[PDB]
């Protein structure tokens, strides 16, 4: 699941992200639920960052548990 | 204009390979080409849209010409439950020995593909009954086509 | 030559920075102008090059970092020594090495999670290790 | 007391997370820099509003009825 | 002897430029340049930032609606 | 039957994306603001806000509990 | 108007050892580019192309393929070092058209009498719709 | 027999004028 | 099962709309760019200033829906195949109890059911079926080829290209063959739709084979 | 071995090296003023250091875990299946990522300490400048082992 | 003509946009429209390479100086071979 | 080691060339290209050029590890 | 005394304290009343 997980920041892009993230600003502007630390997507060299970590994270993780549990239980 | 692509000056002058590459996905959209009127834009899509029949009938008559001249539709009506529907002849002059063998079924001669698309069974409900109708109903739409 | 030359009270050990987030860059300390704000924080906490212009400094605060780094790894090991004694077979697992697993953990069972406790055998139960702890503790005769 | 009851107290506790958050962003609302007092919580002001969450559905509907609970057409900035 | 124009100082105003970042928002009209030929006089300071950062600009007269 | 029935949804997959697909392309190049001045076409330019974020609550409501239920049952 | 051009003589080419970033095929069928600075003091500097090479005396000339390069030095010279330069380019078949000051004068500040070209007296929200200019060979900016 | 003629026909030949006519038609200049 | 199933359609489909209904009515402009009627349907990105704009055109919508669809008719499929599939054979407790897990769709339906397809050909013999075997890899391949271009951007490619239309330029025996168009890296929309060409491709032809293969292996 | 290794470098007395002296000895004809001036930009940066150190240790890790599966050094490590497999993948892990820190660090070597005006030196001055052949020859042999491995 | 450059009247004649041009389009030219007295011009978008860099740093309300993208030449594709 | 043994030690020295090849050509390029002659000055980490000249996504030094990273994972 | 409250105060650490508190309290629940499937009382 986190490996898959990582593919929706390594294959979009911020500027999709940005957009809707405003439309979701505006229904809490309307019950004046708007923050003040502006919300914002993330950095372009963010949404990299982001998305090598979970797919090296999901691809490791999913080996770890491969492994471990064949060898234990055939020697 | 004064090469590939005729229907867009700015790609042409494009020295890169990126002009080949844009001169294909651009093909089809007839308001960016350069020059288009409204009268062309309506008369390129009919003239188009008639392209496109062709291919459907074209297509439509490669089904039955196949099925009539390498199929099995005479004996598969005989049992429909017990004789795999054949869809054409395998001709690879890569395949080994092994291959030939395994691939020859449906009571066939040599190498088959096996038709998943259900034609077989259509084409039994609407009344066709031998290979010979098939022919015809090839011919036709081949006519259709032109 | 090669000497010792130290300095005395170079940085007053005090708190006010710890309620001031985002002192140690001039960029950020401004305050939390958008998300972007909380991000840029930890991105360039350690980045000792981009806060000051002299080596002297970098040195210092590298020099310090690193003991953080060798004390969280003696608190690591000090785990594994204290697990190992507390809550595993590994004296069972002295008898019979060939066929007893080593085991050095033991869930505590609230959602039924005690099916976790595997019969790794030697009259114990626990998750299965596998970091090899046992045959270092062997070699050097525990 | 398969679904609907244990709903119904979902809802309860769901309101009152949002009543609450709703009620400190507004009390602090009116600074000099609301973004200090967010990412450094004021623990007493949390404190002194963490209950009016134990009637959200009751104040809220008041709320609702006086029209202070949404916004016309003044959007952003204010 | 002609009085300055446009609001004086501290006085809230509406936005109205369609493309702007703070369109239906309010800001602080911080000084009015009085130069009849100068195309965008009304400065004005908000409290948010667009997205570049920048808290400020220029603003034409019939773009600005002075709330009150 | 398989065949079928899963070419056909793939189909319908492809062509469904495509209507949304020229529905932009109207708005940008065919689309005149004011020959259809307040008519029901602008005024779904006019709350986009509105229906934008609910299509958010739907899937964000959809996607909390349907992945909850199944980790849970996992 | 006094805006007589620099007209490029031939000078000595600095000091290097010669990099695989030179000119390439473009410059004997398309254009390539000099750019001619004095110094006063035989220093050494960065390529733009990778590498360091030692300016000499005086006047100097050097050859790149692109206009971005012939800039790229020319900031780096105009602020580490404090020195002038121009930039030309050349073509096949001989003929040398002068290029960066354009009159003398950097195009950072103002000089009264260069021209308007490419200027929309609106802002930027009242362009026309894509409608407004179909089956035209106009664009709504244009 | 028929098919050990058209398969080459098209998979060899076919192909082989069809890219070396574009390649040409691509490539001129007027 | 066929409860939970359902929900993971319609989440489908809210999420697919979602993404192409946000981009019809952005179309016309955004805060983020408010005249993006000026550039077209499809642009590459608005550059890197206001924070980043990269996947902004109303193109890119379109875009990234795709990978929805696919997903979500992913979804559907598979559920009227299992669902089918132990029907045919009369065993239908096994989907009643394995469709509420994951697991069980992992093990009781990838796993179990490529058993036949997988052996299309192996170091003993081969089958029928070693063409939905082949097939089955092909599609694999394509659609790992399909992250290359979604993932490594143009910029880095075209400083690739420069080295060597240099060291073509200075080989002896092949300086003598020159392009006559000039050769760059593929533009940056060119690149999301070449890479979204391979993703659909490979993931057509991978679940085609496999679909084919498991039930006419038993034909039942 | 190491012990007698310690006394080289000189530090008060007069016995020991000069490590600026050693590499300013070795220099040729193909490559110039050859190690000339490493010695100051291997002391002023730390990005250097750790670049270069990050290589040595990310590449000992995995000679580390190529030897303990070979020559098992502790009693009944051989036959403790689950324990082999795991220290084998768990330092080639290791192993891997640390190699790839050493890249990171010497690319930020080069964008902020680097400089040819005072650091200045002449085999990572050779070595930048004839980088488009290193590259391109990198390159065809990347794509013949892509063909004939694959 | 090759990517169409494009100055607005918003412009403050701060001379941000003219220092970050990379390979010299855009310039200075008097006015009268501004306090500054000064607005930017673009008197030669041949060599314009498409760098947006140009107008990330416009600071107005949107944006003063406005880049398109047309067809690409042998310079605006920035090829050195 | 027959056969089989020798496919897979050439899979190994295909993936650890390729590795190499994408840090080391950020090592070397990190500083000037003939794309972006003054990338230098751009910093360490950063996200793009804008879209011109082609488009100049991922040229910096950052990015080419960022790409290392996968086929470090790969070998 | 001051600055040691305001840090205390900030969102990371009252996050932990704020949910390490709610984990308490749950894993409680359930080591009392397990199992849990409806709800019984009404
Ligand atoms: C017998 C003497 C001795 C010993 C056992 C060590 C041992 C160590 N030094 Mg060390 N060091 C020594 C003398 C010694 N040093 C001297 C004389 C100097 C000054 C020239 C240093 C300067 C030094 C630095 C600057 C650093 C170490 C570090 C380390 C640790 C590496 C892990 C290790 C514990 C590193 C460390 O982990 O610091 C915490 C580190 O960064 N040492
Ligand atoms: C949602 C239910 C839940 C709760 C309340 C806890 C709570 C706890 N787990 Mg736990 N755990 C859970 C699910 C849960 N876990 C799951 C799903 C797994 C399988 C991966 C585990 C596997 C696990 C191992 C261990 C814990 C441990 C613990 C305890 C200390 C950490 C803590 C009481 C530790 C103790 O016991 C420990 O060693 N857990
Ligand atoms: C006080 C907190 C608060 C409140 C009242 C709301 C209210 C709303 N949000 Mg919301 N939101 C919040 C915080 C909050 N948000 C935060 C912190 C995030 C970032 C993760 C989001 C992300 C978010 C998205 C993505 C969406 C909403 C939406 C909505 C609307 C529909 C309700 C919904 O779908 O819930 C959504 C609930 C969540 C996403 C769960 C996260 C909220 C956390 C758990 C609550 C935080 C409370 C706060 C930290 C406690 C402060 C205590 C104080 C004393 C210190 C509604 C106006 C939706 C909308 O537009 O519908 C119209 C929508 O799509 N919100
Ligand atoms: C019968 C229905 C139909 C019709 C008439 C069209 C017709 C058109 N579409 Mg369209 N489209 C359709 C179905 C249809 N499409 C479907 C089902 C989808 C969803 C997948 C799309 C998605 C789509 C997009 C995303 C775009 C178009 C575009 C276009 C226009 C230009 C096409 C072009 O030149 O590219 C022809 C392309 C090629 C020759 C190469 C494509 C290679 C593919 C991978 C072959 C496999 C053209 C008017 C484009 C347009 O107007 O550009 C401004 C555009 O951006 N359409
Ligand atoms: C594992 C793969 C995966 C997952 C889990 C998601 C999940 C999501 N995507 Mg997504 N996406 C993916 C792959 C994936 N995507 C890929 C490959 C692409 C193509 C690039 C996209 C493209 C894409 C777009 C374009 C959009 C989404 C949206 C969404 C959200 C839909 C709302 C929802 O169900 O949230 C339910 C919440 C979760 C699933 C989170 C569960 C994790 C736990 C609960 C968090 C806390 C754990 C501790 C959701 C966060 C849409 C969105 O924002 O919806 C509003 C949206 O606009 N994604
Ligand atoms: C002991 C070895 C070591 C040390 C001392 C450092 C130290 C540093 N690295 Mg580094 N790095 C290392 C190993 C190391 N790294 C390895 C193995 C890799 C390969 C994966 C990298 C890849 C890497 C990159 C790509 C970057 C750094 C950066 C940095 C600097 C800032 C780090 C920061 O703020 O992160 C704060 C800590 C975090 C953000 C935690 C992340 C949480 C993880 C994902 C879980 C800092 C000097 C940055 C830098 O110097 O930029 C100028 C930078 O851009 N490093
Ligand atoms: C399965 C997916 C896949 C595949 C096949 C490739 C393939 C390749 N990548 Mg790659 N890449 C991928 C995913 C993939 N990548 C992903 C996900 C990423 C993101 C991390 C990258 C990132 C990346 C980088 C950063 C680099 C590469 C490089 C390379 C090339 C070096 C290998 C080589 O020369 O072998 C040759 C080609 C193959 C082995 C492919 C199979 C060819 C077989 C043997 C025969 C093909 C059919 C034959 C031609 C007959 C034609 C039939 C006719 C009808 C046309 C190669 C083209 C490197 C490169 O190009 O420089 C050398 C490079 O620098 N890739
Ligand atoms: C075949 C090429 C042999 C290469 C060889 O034996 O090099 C030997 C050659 C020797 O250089 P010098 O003897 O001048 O250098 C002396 C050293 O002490 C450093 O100054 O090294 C080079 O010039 C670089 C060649 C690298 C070539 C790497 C190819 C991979
Ligand atoms: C219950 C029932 C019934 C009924 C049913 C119904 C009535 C249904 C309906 C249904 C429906 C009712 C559906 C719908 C759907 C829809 C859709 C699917 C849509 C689409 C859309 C689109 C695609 C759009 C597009 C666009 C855009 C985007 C923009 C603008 C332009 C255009 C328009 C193009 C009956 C009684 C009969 C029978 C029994 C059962
Ligand atoms: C009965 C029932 C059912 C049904 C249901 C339904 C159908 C519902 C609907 C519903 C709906 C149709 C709803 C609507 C809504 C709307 C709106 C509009 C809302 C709003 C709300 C609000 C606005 C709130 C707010 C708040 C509060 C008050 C608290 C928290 C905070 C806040 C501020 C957020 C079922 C079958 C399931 C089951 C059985 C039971
Ligand atoms: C999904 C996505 C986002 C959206 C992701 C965002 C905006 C961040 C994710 C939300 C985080 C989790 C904020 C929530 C945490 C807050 C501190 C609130 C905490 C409250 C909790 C205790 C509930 C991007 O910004 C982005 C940027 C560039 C490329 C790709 C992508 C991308 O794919
Ligand atoms: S895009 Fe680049 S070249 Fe063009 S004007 Fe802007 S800065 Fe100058
Ligand atoms: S990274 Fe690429 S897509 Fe993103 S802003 Fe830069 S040029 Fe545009």
């Amino acid at each position: 699941f986190v490996w898959a997980f990582s593919l929706m920041f390594l294959f979009s892009g911020r500027g999709y992200w940005q957009e809707l993230i405003e439309s979701i600003v505006w229904a809490h502007n309307k019950l004046k639920v708007a923050p003040a630390t502006q919300p914002r997507a993330l950095s372009i060299i963010q949404g990299r960052a982001v998305g090598v970590t979970h797919y090296l994270l999901g691809g490791i993780a999913t080996t770890w548990a491969f492994f471990l549990a064949r060898i234990i239980a055939v020697g | 204009e004064l090469r590939f692509p005729r229907f867009s000056q700015g790609l042409a002058q494009d020295p890169t390979t990126r002009r080949i590459w844009f001169g294909i996905a651009t093909a089809h959209d007839f308001e960016s080409h350069d020059d288009i009127t409204e009268e062309r834009l309506y008369q390129n899509i009919f003239a188009s849209h008639f392209g496109q029949l062709a291919i459907i009938f074209l297509w439509t008559s490669g089904n039955l010409f196949h099925v009539a001249w390498q199929g099995n539709f005479e004996s598969w009506i005989q049992d429909p439950l017990h004789v795999r529907p054949i869809a054409h002849a395998i001709w690879d002059p890569h395949f080994g020995q092994p291959a030939v063998e395994a691939f020859t079924r449906g009571g066939a001669a040599g190498p088959v593909n096996i038709a998943y698309s259900g034609v077989y069974q259509w084409w039994y409900t609407i009344g066709l009954r031998t290979n010979e109708d098939l022919y015809t109903g090839a011919l036709f739409l081949l006519f259709l086509s032109t | 030559e090669v000497k010792i030359v130290v300095d005395r009270d170079p940085v007053k050990t005090s708190f006010e920075e710890w309620a001031r987030p985002g002192h140690f860059s001039r960029t950020l300390a401004k305050g939390p102008d958008t998300t972007t704000w909380i991000w840029n924080l930890h991105a360039d906490a350690h980045d000792f090059d981009s806060h000051t212009g002299d080596l002297e400094e970098i040195s210092r605060k590298v020099f310090s970092a690193h003991f953080g780094q060798l004390s969280i790894i003696f608190l690591w090991l000090s785990g594994m020594y204290f697990h190992g004694a507390r809550f595993s077979n590994y004296e069972a697992w002295l008898s019979d090495p060939t066929h007893i697993g080593p085991s050095a953990q033991v869930v505590w069972p609230i959602v039924g999670q005690e099916i976790l406790n595997g019969d790794v055998g030697g009259g114990f139960r626990g998750i299965q290790i596998t970091s090899g702890f046992f045959q270092l503790w062997r070699a050097s005769g525990i | 007391g398969e679904f609907i009851t244990p709903g119904v107290l979902f809802l309860y506790i769901a309101g009152w997370i949002g009543w609450v958050g709703r009620s400190y962003l507004i009390a602090v609302s009116g600074e000099k820099k609301p973004a200090m007092r967010e990412i450094i919580i004021d623990v007493e002001l949390a404190a002194r509003i963490i209950p009016r969450g134990f009637i959200w559905p009751v104040a809220a509907y008041r709320e609702l009825i006086n029209g202070d609970l949404v916004v016309d057409d003044a959007d952003i900035g204010y | 002897k002609p009085p300055p124009r446009g609001p004086k100082r501290g006085t809230k105003v509406k936005i109205l430029r369609r493309e702007s970042y703070w369109y239906n928002g309010t800001g602080s009209v911080v000084t009015v340049d009085q130069d009849p030929n100068t195309r965008y006089p009304v400065v004005v300071r908000f409290a948010k930032v667009n997205y570049a950062g920048v808290s400020t600009n220029n603003y034409a007269l019939d773009e600005i609606k002075e709330v009150a | 039957q398989a065949a079928l029935y899963t070419h056909h949804q793939y189909i319908a997959g492809f062509i469904m994306t495509g209507a949304f697909a020229h529905g932009a392309i109207f708005f940008i190049r065919d689309y005149n603001p004011e020959q259809n001045e307040d008519n029901v076409l602008a005024r779904m330019l006019d709350h986009k806000e509105a229906i934008i974020s609910h299509l958010s609550w739907a899937s964000l409501f959809l996607g909390f509990h349907t992945l909850g239920l199944y980790v849970h049952n996992d | 108007g006094f805006v007589p051009p620099q007209l490029d003589p031939s000078t000595p080419s600095p000091i290097f050892g010669g990099s695989t970033g030179g000119l390439l095929r473009k410059a004997q069928v398309e254009e390539f580019y000099v750019i001619t600075w004095t110094s006063p003091k035989e220093q050494v500097f960065e390529m733009p192309t990778g590498g360091a090479a030692i300016m000499r005396e005086g006047p100097n000339l050097l050859k790149l393929a692109r206009k971005e390069q012939c800039l790229a030095l020319g900031n780096r010279l105009r602020s580490k070092y404090k020195i002038a330069y121009q930039f030309y380019r050349v073509f096949p078949n001989g003929e040398v058209q002068y290029l960066h000051p354009k009159d003398g004068v950097y195009p950072e500040k103002v000089n009264a009498g260069r021209q308007g070209v490419g200027q929309n007296f609106r802002s930027i929200g009242k362009n026309v719709s894509p409608i407004e200019v179909k089956f035209t060979g106009k664009n709504s900016f244009d | 027999n028929l098919p050990s003629i058209f398969v080459p026909l098209v998979g060899l030949v076919f192909p082989a004028i069809a890219m070396t006519s574009l390649f040409l038609y691509v490539q001129k200049k007027k | 099962g066929d409860f939970l199933v359902h929900h993971a359609i319609a989440l489908g489909l809210h999420t697919t709309t979602l993404i192409l209904v946000k981009g019809a009515l952005d179309a016309r402009g955004s805060k983020l760019m408010p005249d993006k009627k000026d550039f077209g349907y499809s642009f590459p990105c608005d550059g890197p200033g206001r924070g980043g704009t990269c996947d902004i055109s109303a193109w890119d919508a379109f875009y990234l829906a795709v990978f929805w669809m696919l997903n979500t008719i992913g979804w559907v499929t598979f559920y009227w195949h299992w669902k089918h599939i132990t029907l045919w054979q009369g065993n239908v407790s096994q989907f009643n109890e394995s469709s509420t897990y994951l697991m069980g769709w992992l093990r009781d339906y990838l796993w179990l059911n490529s058993s036949q397809l997988i052996n299309g050909y192996n170091p003993f013999g081969m089958n029928s079926l070693s063409v939905w075997a082949w097939m089955f890899l092909f599609g694999h391949l394509v659609w790992a080829t399909g992250f290359m271009f979604l993932i490594s951007w143009r910029g880095y490619w075209q400083e690739l290209i420069e080295t060597l239309a240099w060291a073509h330029e200075r080989t002896p025996l092949a300086n003598l063959i020159r392009w006559r168009d000039k050769p760059v890296a593929l533009s940056i929309v060119q690149a999301r739709l070449v890479g979204l060409a391979h993703f659909s491709v490979g993931y057509i032809f991978t679940y085609a084979a496999f679909l084919i293969a498991s039930t006419s292996g038993k034909f039942g | 071995l190491f012990l007698i290794a310690g006394h080289m470098y000189r530090t008060n007395w007069g016995i020991g090296h000069g490590l600026k002296d050693i590499l300013e000895a070795h220099k040729g004809p193909f490559t110039g003023q050859g190690h000339k001036g490493l010695y100051e930009i291997l002391t002023t940066s730390w990005h250097a250091q750790l670049s270069l150190n990050l290589a040595m240790l990310g590449s000992t890790t995995i000679v580390v875990a190529h030897h303990m599966y070979s020559m098992p050094p502790y009693p009944y490590l051989a036959t403790d299946y689950g324990t082999q497999l795991s220290l084998f993948t768990h330092h080639m892990w290791i192993g891997g990522f640390l190699i790839v820190g050493a890249a990171a660090h010497a690319a930020i070597f080069m964008v902020r300490d680097y400089d040819p005006t005072t650091r200045y030196n002449d085999l990572l001055d050779r070595v930048l400048r004839h980088r488009d052949a290193i590259i391109s020859h990198l390159n065809w042999v990347c794509i013949f082992l892509g063909f004939h491995s694959f | 003509m090759s990517h169409s450059v494009k100055i607005y009247d918003t412009c403050i004649g701060c001379t941000q946009c003219v220092r970050a041009c990379p390979t010299d389009v855009l310039e200075m030219i008097p006015w009268d429209g501004c306090k500054a007295k000064q607005i930017a011009s673009a008197p030669r978008t041949e060599d314009c390479v498409g760098c947006k860099r140009c107008e990330s740093a416009c600071p107005t309300d949107f944006l003063s100086v406005r880049v398109y993208l047309g067809p690409e030449t042998t310079r605006s594709m920035a090829l050195s071979y | 080691l027959g056969t089989a043994d020798f496919l897979v030690h050439h899979i190994h020295a295909f993936t650890i060339h390729v590795t190499v090849l994408i840090l080391l050509k950020g090592v070397l390029f990190a500083r000037s290209s003939r794309l972006i002659p003054d990338k230098a000055n751009l910093g360490f980490r950063f996200p793009c050029d804008g879209p011109g000249r082609g488009g100049t996504c991922q040229v910096s030094a950052w990015d080419h590890v960022f790409l290392g990273l996968f086929w470090m994972y790969n070998a | 005394m001051r600055d040691i409250k305001t840090y205390l105060s900030v969102a990371p650490v009252l996050s932990t304290l704020w949910f390490g508190a709610l984990a308490g309290l749950l894993i409680e629940i359930n080591r009392l009343f397990p199992d849990a499937l409806s709800f019984p009382f009404f």
